[PDB]
């Protein structure tokens, strides 16, 4: 079990760690988060009490280094940093644990939610979407735009998701205009899967990462990306059976985790009604269709 | 974006543009079968592609063979239309290619946009204008070339005859849509108006009769009357 210590908590803040969250008061004796499960990526995120504007946070994997959080009073945010001195770090964590100044990652043992939401998400792939190679962790916030949004403005600070555009030469073969537009299997299977993602695991990982950035930071371009990657599958007549079954599981857990009160801003009515009721795959997402109809029947 | 009454004059500026109307591409007669079911029989159709500034009409005749063995023909017809308009643009010299294509029905937007991805600088636009181009097949010479075709064929016409020698494109489009709206509202009445006088003929190389300026004013008045009439017979006013 790994630990992300905090130097201190000088400003009042709501702290998120994956799907959990807790409040820290200004100057409260808070020194971090312990018992973080090894084997998964994780996200530690922040919303300041005095400016709920800009949710921000850091994707990291404790197997890749010793990471800590320290408030920067100049840039006005909690920053993730790497401690290279392993003995310094172990000494710091032990002191903070002995003084019981850390919250424990509150995983219920029955509970596979975080695994199910991050099954295909890899830190190496996150770092290609979020370019900042001098760090092993990746910063994301509510306002960051995607490479595609920037084509329709700072490139260093963008989300480099894979561009999906259904009315693009990449998506449409000359001479198959109607066929490729009404049945996107070519675009999904040859262009995206064989060509760009190489396999369905990488595709699902980007899909899962897009959803999580939409949910945790209200990142609009991430929500667009999540829906586009769903729609490309649902609009393809020819999809491997294992991908459909896995997609149904992925989406089920995303819909299950979504705050009920954010359904209005995180779910695109057109895409979901199309996907569940009109698309080629309208009968292939049994688990997702059942949870959507029982949880958000308004949207449909 | 969309073309409407606010940006009317844009049609007669010097940026090449075409209207595309697909309402006569897929045409059928519905009939009873020997078993007493219903079936359709396709008949020849046409794409109506018109430059409103010059009157040039690119009439692409759609022969019934293009539907053989195909499913979902009303959907295919939109994509076939888009295929043929795209092929027309590619066949034109660069300096004759349109800057904008205005589709009369919004369902043509995605088919045509997809077929024109190679032409990112050509704007594909809808319109809120209530254009009556479906009545093109009430023009006897257009109907005749469509019905006689035994193979796919493109035929070129000037839908304004020689009107532009005497009137502006704005006025010529005004007259064309009044004629077509009348033919659409009461074809028999409209055609009687246009032909009731045998001394006024249609030249071999024209579509409409050789009316003098004064005769066109009379004709145009009669067409308004007809449209107002039928509007009365229709709603009882
Ligand atoms: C020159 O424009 C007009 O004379 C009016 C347009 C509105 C719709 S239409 O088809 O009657 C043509």
């Amino acid at each position: 079990m790994n630990t992300v210590p905090f130097t201190s908590a000088p400003i009042e803040v709501t702290i998120g760690i994956d799907q959990y969250s807790f409040n820290v008061k200004e100057n409260q004796p808070f020194h971090g988060i312990k018992d973080i499960p090894i084997g998964h990526v994780h996200v530690i995120h922040f919303q300041h009490a005095d400016n709920s504007s800009m949710r921000y946070g850091y994707w990291f994997d404790c197997r890749m280094g010793n990471f800590y959080i320290q408030y920067d009073p100049k840039d006005g945010l909690y920053k993730m940093m790497e401690e290279r001195d392993g003995a310094k770090f172990e000494n710091i964590v032990h002191n903070f644990k002995e003084r019981q100044m850390m919250v424990s990652y509150p995983k219920i043992d029955e509970d596979d939610t975080w695994y199910n939401l991050t099954e295909f998400v890899q830190m190496d792939k996150i770092r290609k979407i979020v370019r900042k190679d001098e760090n092993q962790f990746s910063y994301v916030d509510s306002s960051m735009t995607t490479v595609q949004e920037n084509e329709l403005s700072d490139p260093a600070h963008s989300l480099n998701y894979t561009v999906i555009n259904f009315k693009s030469r990449e998506a449409i073969r000359p001479g198959h205009e109607m066929e490729d537009f009404l049945d996107k299997s070519y675009y999904l299977n040859t262009v995206m899967l064989q060509g760009i993602f190489k396999n369905s695991s990488n595709y699902f990982g980007e899909l899962q990462f897009a959803f999580l950035n939409a949910m945790f930071f209200g990142n609009y371009g991430s929500s667009l990306q999540w829906h586009a990657m769903i729609e490309l599958i649902c609009s393809s007549a020819t999809v491997p059976k294992h991908m459909l079954d896995k997609l149904d599981e992925i989406l089920y857990y995303q819909i299950k985790t979504l705050p009920e009160q954010y359904s209005d801003i995180l779910l695109n009515e057109r895409v979901w009604n199309i996907c569940l009721y009109s698309s080629f795959q309208k009968n292939s997402l049994h688990n997702t269709e059942k949870i959507m109809e029982n949880k958000y029947p308004e949207l449909l | 974006g969309a073309m409407n009454s606010s940006n009317y004059a844009e049609l007669f500026n010097n940026d090449i543009k075409l209207f595309v109307d697909d309402t006569n591409v897929y045409r059928v007669t519905v009939h009873k079968t020997f078993e007493g079911n219903v079936a359709t029989k396709a008949i020849n159709g046409c794409i109506f592609t018109l430059n409103p500034k010059t009157g040039h009409l690119f009439l692409k005749i759609i022969h019934t063979s293009v539907w053989a063995g195909q499913k979902r023909l009303s959907q295919l017809a939109k994509w076939k239309t888009a295929e043929e308009v795209s092929a027309l643009v590619r066949s034109l010299p660069k300096e004759e290619q349109p800057k904008q294509i205005i589709v009369t029905r919004k369902a043509m937007l995605d088919p045509l946009e997809v077929h024109m991805l190679d032409f990112p600088n050509i704007a594909i636009r809808p319109t809120e204008l209530r254009l009556p181009f479906s009545a093109a097949m009430s023009i006897d010479k257009l109907s005749d070339v469509v019905m006689k075709a035994t193979e796919p064929q493109m035929v070129l016409f000037n839908i304004y005859d020689d009107w532009l020698d005497r009137i502006s494109s704005y006025t010529a489009f005004s007259r064309l849509t009044l004629l077509l709206r009348a033919l659409k509202t009461n074809e028999e009445s409209a055609k009687m108006i246009l032909l009731s006088d045998p001394t006024i003929t249609i030249k071999s190389y024209h579509l409409w009769p050789s009316f003098t300026d004064e005769q066109w004013i009379t004709i145009e008045s009669q067409m308004r009357d007809l449209i107002l009439t039928e509007y009365g017979r229709k709603y009882n006013v």
